[PDB]
């Protein structure tokens, strides 16, 4: 009966809480309130193995924010997030990974990268290709995602558990 | 700087490792971050042993802040899981030193290490996973007892998946984790509502598996439940190594242990070993028929080679555990020990002699006189001379009989190659002889001292000849003592290696100082007073300081000029290190030679106060500390003489106590404040 | 109640010695508190603000770029109510402006939020800042002159404030959109800036200052011909028949390179003719009372207090949890309130 | 005011000190302690090509004579730290040995027998290049100490036999001490 802790980091107003609450509960409308440590829990199975996820939905880190010490001591996963509707999110997410690697040393830590708000075609400015190449350059996985589809976010949290499996 | 300690670090990857680690601790104290992090990281990946030595050297020496505890944890999680041993042990030991960092992620950390460790004991993976997890659980239980005890319910429901798995190295480990947690249980259950569910669970699991691969594991668990359930007999075991809910079932485990012993004696030599640790332990729990089968099993195993060096310990611990019934087998057992000792492992023979003598009492004596001339024929072991100390002390009629031969042994070593001399000299000082003949030994120790290109004969000959001269009235002892001290003290000033120069001078006690008071000896000590090494100077100022009563005409002038040189160093050297060392030495000079200072109270005290008033001695904390420490001692000596200055100091000190920007260890400031007010 | 308690605990840290590590944490909380309160935040101002500004002067530059980001955040929620402390703020900004991309970015974003806060009131504090602004355009080592772009984007927002100081500030703007060397993006921003300023100032004095360089830009660089026309068009709109002098002179470049804007052509023709228009995590720390020594019970307490802070429905306590772990007396003191 | 850690000025200022000392003579002793903080800062760390700044300052210190009396305990340690340390470029190291030789002719060294002798002994072992130089320092130091040297004779002898070293000056004086009749 395995138990895994997962940290969703990123820039703010991207959709960390939007995804996290979609996976855990399954509702289109979500808390439009800036969160400080919104923890969650969920029961799911991945290839027969029982996994209790404990999801740390963190407060969104800006360009300068000194990186927390709760996350360098506990966690078997990081879902680093950007939103496809700004370049802002993408420059920020590069530096989060910067500081995160400065925080833990450089060990083979289970990461992925996530592009939220794919449903927004008409406000999109980042492409599938850039983030795929950035993910590939870190030795990390990629997905695009949508808080509007519980189906997609399910596939995300499955991916990170499979990365930490390795 | 960084590349220098990097060359040292990559050198520690290839005794040299631990030496370079001690240097790393000294360099971190002298203080940069990321260069040494990158250095550790790149020694980590390939070599791994050095990574652990460095990680362990920096935990606590820095004042390890949270950025260290974030990294070090994540390094040590990718040493253990998939490994090959030795590295494994030192990784979990380093988790031991780390999980008692002090930072408030200790609950978070230890919750994580333990939950992960118990997940490796929930599916038979790589038996290195088991090896790892269990070594982690053991070391966290010892180092961090609170947070480990917090996770006890899954723990006792997950080691009995994992003593039983088919392995030899796991068994010792998985019972060591159980040993640590059951030592936590001993200190808790007096206060909890009712008695626990645990001891029953332990005994019942051991019994389920007991009823080849499963015997050894069951017997190790019994070794534990017997350890906890009678805290008396283990003391006995530990004592020889230096040189109540089981009460319900104690016949079940007895019948179980002896039956399985004789009926797996010609199978394995593992299971035999754990039986030779139960029988002495269960004998001390409840003292006829069992004892004959016991001693027949044990004494048959002493002729056979594998178990012999354990069989002696069992034979010894049984001679305490049941004294009276053992007195039948002394004619049998002394033949065994006799046959063990005609000269050429043998240590345990000597421990059995100590217990055999200790336990039953002084009614062997003449038989042990027949044992003594054998024991001495072995030569000089560390074990032997330790036993002969124990034996002389406990059986007092053999006080003279021991030392008769033991000297004309030692004499035969030091009339008539190298590493033996060290232990011979250590013996010569370290237990009490009743011969005047020692006067020849001390004068022959002039040979060992002067020569010996080997460092260790010198450093030990020193530590001997100080100890032997304690008869320091009549005119033969006096000339000898004085003749030695000259040669002895010469080495203390002159010898090239600092360590001998320290040792010699430190050993020149208050016992001698009426010989140190002579002009010539004193001229030499003053040379020490301005040595190359700082620690030696600190020592010599104390020494000369003691003598300033004894022969004041020589001393007091020298000490005055020393005082002037000291105050000059304080005012006029711009270097911090020099001022720090200066004030520190002034501390000693004040406390030690009070008669000298009490006239020069005002000057000293002004010069000291004026350090505290300056704005730019903040780049070194130790100037301000050692200045305050001195004011403490200066206060002690003065007394009312230093009344008018107290208000000035009091403002200064209380201003330091609040707002620690002038960050003295408040320990020192509070101490001084206390001292002023006291004096 | 809740915001008031948190504010007092936070500010008790917010005084040198403990902040050596935990500045950032405190300020992140505060900013979240005010964000959450609305305009009822205003009551805490005189507690926070004097300490806050003194922190900036005292602290190390490791932090300092962050504090200004968050100061500008306080400014935005509070809006005009910050006016009493504005002197000190401007003194701080004036002290910590240097010719380095590092700080300048953030300080300029601060100005952006001050202007919108004070509105008409900013006009007073403007001249303390003009010496620095003119020093930015005059010389700047920024990659692609982006510092000066952001400052242009700030100047866009000054509106009627800029009235009394346009004669200072308009020349160096013009010197961007005329000079050949200047990288195209900066140059564009300067043209678009003059377009914004036209909607809320008068340009009748500076017809000759602006028009001749636009005319020059139309010739030299073909890339900005659309952009510059959209500046000029609006400038014409604002001038009205005062433009009648320039029509022919400008026309002689408009025919040269065959340039067509609806907006321009319309207005010229129009001038000449004359007619313009929550509990599952808590439950672990409640009855975990299987405890026996001092350390065992204290650690029950610690974990309980923090477990409370995470839950607590009030945002102004939630905020602190982050800090409450890293500094434990924050949890200690909020314990009762948290509970 | 105008002392800095730069070869540029230091050279000249040190030449100034050289001319002041000879000017004032006995009087310089008063003004010395205002300058010691700078002098110790020169030896402690110096970026000079081949440490020549510190050579010139050694060559200055050679001239202080009896002035240096009250401050030898300050100034003798960093001098010693040159002639012991492995890294130091040979010319500087030589000057420091020759400096202690000069100072012996116009100060007392009885306090600092142990400070000086042990490093000389060390230098005799490690580097063979300065064996003549260091012997000529030691010889003079022995001359100045007199029978106070009697302690050290054997200890030093054990390196003097090891590398087979012969100085008239040294051998003469040791034999002269043991028998007891100095000129
Ligand atoms: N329309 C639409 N909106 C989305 C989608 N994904 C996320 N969002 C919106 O993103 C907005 C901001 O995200 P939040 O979840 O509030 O903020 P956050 O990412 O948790 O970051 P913090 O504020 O730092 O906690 C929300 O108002 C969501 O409605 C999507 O697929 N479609
Ligand atoms: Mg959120």
């Amino acid at each position: 009966s395995k138990s895994r802790k997962i940290a969703i980091l990123g820039y703010r107003s991207v959709g960390k809480s939007s995804l996290t609450i979609q996976f855990v509960e399954g509702q289109f409308v979500d808390s439009y309130d800036p969160t400080i440590e919104n923890t969650f829990t969920k029961l799911i199975t991945v290839n027969g193995q029982e996994y209790h996820l404990q999801l740390v939905d963190t407060a969104g880190q800006d360009e300068y924010s000194i990186f927390p010490q709760t996350y360098s001591i506990d966690i078997n996963g990081y879902i680093l997030v950007y939103s496809v509707t700004s370049i802002k999110s993408f420059e920020v997410i590069k530096v989060i990974h910067g500081k995160l690697l400065d925080m833990v040393g450089k060990v083979q830590i289970p990461i992925m990268l996530v592009g939220n708000k794919k449903d927004l075609h008409m406000e999109r400015v980042i492409s599938y290709e850039e983030g795929k190449a950035l993910a590939e350059s870190w030795n990390a996985a990629f997905l695009e995602s949508s808080a509007k589809e519980n189906q997609t976010a399910v596939d995300v949290f499955r991916r990170i558990i499979l990365e930490a499996e390795k | 700087x960084x590349x220098x300690x990097x060359x040292x670090x990559x050198x520690x990857x290839x005794x040299x490792x631990x030496x370079x680690x001690x240097x790393x601790x000294x360099x971190x104290x002298x203080x940069x971050t990321r260069f040494y992090d990158q250095l550790n990281h790149h020694i980590f990946e390939l070599e791994r042993k050095g990574g652990i030595l460095a990680i362990a050297s920096l935990i606590g020496v820095e004042g390890g802040n949270a950025t260290r505890i974030g990294r070090f944890a994540n390094y040590l999680r990718n040493l253990l899981p998939s490994n090959d041993p030795v590295v494994m042990e030192m990784a979990s030991k380093a988790i031991g030193r780390l999980a008692m960092a002090g930072d408030t992620f200790t609950a978070e950390y230890v919750e994580f290490e333990v939950k992960r460790a118990l997940e490796w004991l929930g599916a038979d993976r790589n038996e290195g996973r088991r090896h790892a997890a269990v070594l982690v659980l053991r070391e966290l239980a010892i180092s961090v007892p609170t947070f480990f005890f917090q996770q006890v319910q899954p723990f006792f429901d997950n080691i009995f998946v994992a003593v039983w798995d088919p392995k030899q190295a796991i068994r010792e480990g998985a019972v060591a984790a159980l040993r640590a947690c059951l030592i936590l249980t001993t200190q808790r259950e007096p206060k909890e509502m009712q008695k626990p569910q645990w001891y029953r669970h332990t005994f019942e699991e051991a019994e389920k598996g007991f009823d080849d691969d499963r015997i050894h594991g069951a017997l190790l668990i019994l070794n534990e439940l017997v350890r906890i359930s009678s805290m008396e007999g283990e003391r006995l075991r530990e004592e020889m190594e230096e040189i109540x809910x089981x009460x319900x079932x104690x016949x079940x485990x007895x019948x179980x242990x002896x039956x399985x012993x004789x009926x797996x004696x010609x199978x394995x030599s593992l299971i035999q070993m754990t039986i030779l640790n139960l029988l002495p332990r269960l004998a001390a729990f409840r003292p006829t028929q069992y004892l004959q089968d016991t001693m027949n099993h044990v004494l048959s195993c002493v002729k056979k080679e594998k178990e012999r060096t354990a069989a002696f310990q069992a034979l010894g611990l049984l001679s305490v555990a049941v004294r009276s019934e053992f007195k039948v087998y002394l004619p049998r057992v002394l033949d065994i020990i006799r046959a063990a000792l005609p000269p050429k492992v043998d240590a345990t023979v000597f421990t059995c002699i100590s217990m055999l003598a200790r336990a039953m009492g002084p009614g062997i004596q003449q038989d042990i006189k027949e044992l003594l001339e054998p024991m001495l024929a072995v030569g000089l072991s560390p074990a032997l001379t330790a036993v002969l100390y124990d034996l002389s002390r406990q059986i007092p009629q053999l006080k003279k009989d021991i030392q008769d031969g033991l000297l004309k042994m030692l004499s035969l070593v030091l009339m008539x190659x190298v590493g033996s001399i060290t232990l011979a000299l250590r013996t010569l000082g370290s237990f009490e002889f009743e011969g005047h003949s020692l006067t020849q030994f001390v004068r022959h120790c002039a040979d060992h001292f002067l020569n010996s290109e080997h460092k260790e004969i010198r450093m030990e000959a020193a530590r001997t000849c100080s100890r032997l001269l304690t008869p320091s009235v009549s005119q033969t002892a006096v000339q000898v003592v004085a003749d030695v001290l000259s040669k002895l003290l010469v080495v203390g000033i002159t010898d090239p290696d600092p360590d001998i120069r320290y040792c010699v001078l430190a050993s020149l006690d208050e016992r001698f100082d009426a010989h140190l008071a002579q002009a010539e000896n004193l001229q030499a000590l003053f040379v020490a007073l301005n040595d190359q090494v700082f620690e030696i100077r600190e020592l010599a100022i104390c020494t000369v300081g003691r003598l300033s009563s004894m022969n004041p005409a020589f001393v007091m002038p020298f000490l005055r000029k020393m005082l002037i040189q000291i105050l000059t160093e304080l005012e006029h050297s711009g270097i911090g290190r020099i001022k720090e060392q200066s004030a520190r030495m002034l501390g000693h000079l004040v406390s030690n030679a009070p008669r000298l200072i009490r006239p020069y109270m005002e000057p000293i005290l002004k010069a000291l106060i004026l350090k505290l008033k300056d704005p730019d001695p903040d780049p070194n904390p130790g100037v301000i500390n050692n200045v305050l420490a001195t004011i403490g001692e200066l206060a002690q000596v003065s007394g009312l003489e230093m009344r008018k200055w107290v208000d000035e100091l009091f403002i200064i000190i209380m201003d330091m106590l609040q707002d620690s920007s002038l960050l003295a260890k408040r320990q020192v400031a509070l101490w001084t404040l206390g001292q002023l007010v006291a004096s | 109640f809740y915001p008031a308690v948190s504010m007092v605990a936070l500010m008790r840290i917010f005084r040198d010695q403990s902040l050596s590590h935990h500045h950032t944490m405190v300020v992140q909380a505060i900013t979240f508190i005010f964000k959450s309160l609305g305009l009822k935040c205003v009551q805490f101002l005189p507690q926070v603000m004097p300490t806050f500004l003194n922190v900036i002067r005292v602290c190390d530059g490791a932090i300092r770029e962050f504090l200004f980001q968050q100061l500008g955040m306080l400014v935005s929620f509070v809006k005009s109510h910050i006016r009493p402390y504005m002197d000190e703020i401007v003194t701080l900004m004036r002290e910590f402006w240097v010719m380095n991309t590092s700080i300048q970015s953030t300080i300029i974003l601060l100005i952006e939020q001050i202007v919108v806060a004070l509105g008409g009131e900013f006009k007073l504090y403007l001249p303390q800042l003009i010496p620095h602004m003119l020093r930015v355009f005059m010389h700047d080592n920024s990659p692609g002159r982006i510092v000066s772009i952001k400052l242009l984007a700030a100047i866009q927002l000054f509106g009627a404030n800029l009235d009394d100081y346009l004669h200072l500030l308009l020349p160096p703007i013009v010197k961007l959109f005329d000079a050949p060397e200047a990288p195209l993006p900066s140059r564009k921003a300067a043209l678009e800036t003059v377009d914004r300023l036209t909607e809320s100032l008068d340009f009748t004095d500076y017809a000759s200052r602006i028009i001749h360089p636009i005319v020059r830009t139309l010739d030299q660089s073909p890339e900005l011909r659309s952009t510059a026309m959209d500046t000029l068009s609006s400038l014409v709109f604002q001038l009205g028949k005062k433009y009648q002098i320039f029509i022919p002179m400008v026309n002689k470049v408009l025919v040269r390179h065959r340039i067509n804007h609806q907006r321009y052509d319309v207005l010229i023709c129009r001038i000449v003719k004359g007619y313009t228009l929550s509990t599952i995590n808590l439950q672990k720390a409640w009855g975990a009372a299987r405890r026996v020594s001092k350390d065992d019970w204290l650690e029950w307490l610690r974990r309980l207090s923090l477990e409370l802070l995470k839950d607590s429905s009030s945002p102004s306590l939630r905020s602190c949890w982050a800090l409450a772990q890293a500094y434990n007396p924050m949890a200690r003191d909020l314990f009762n309130a948290a509970f």
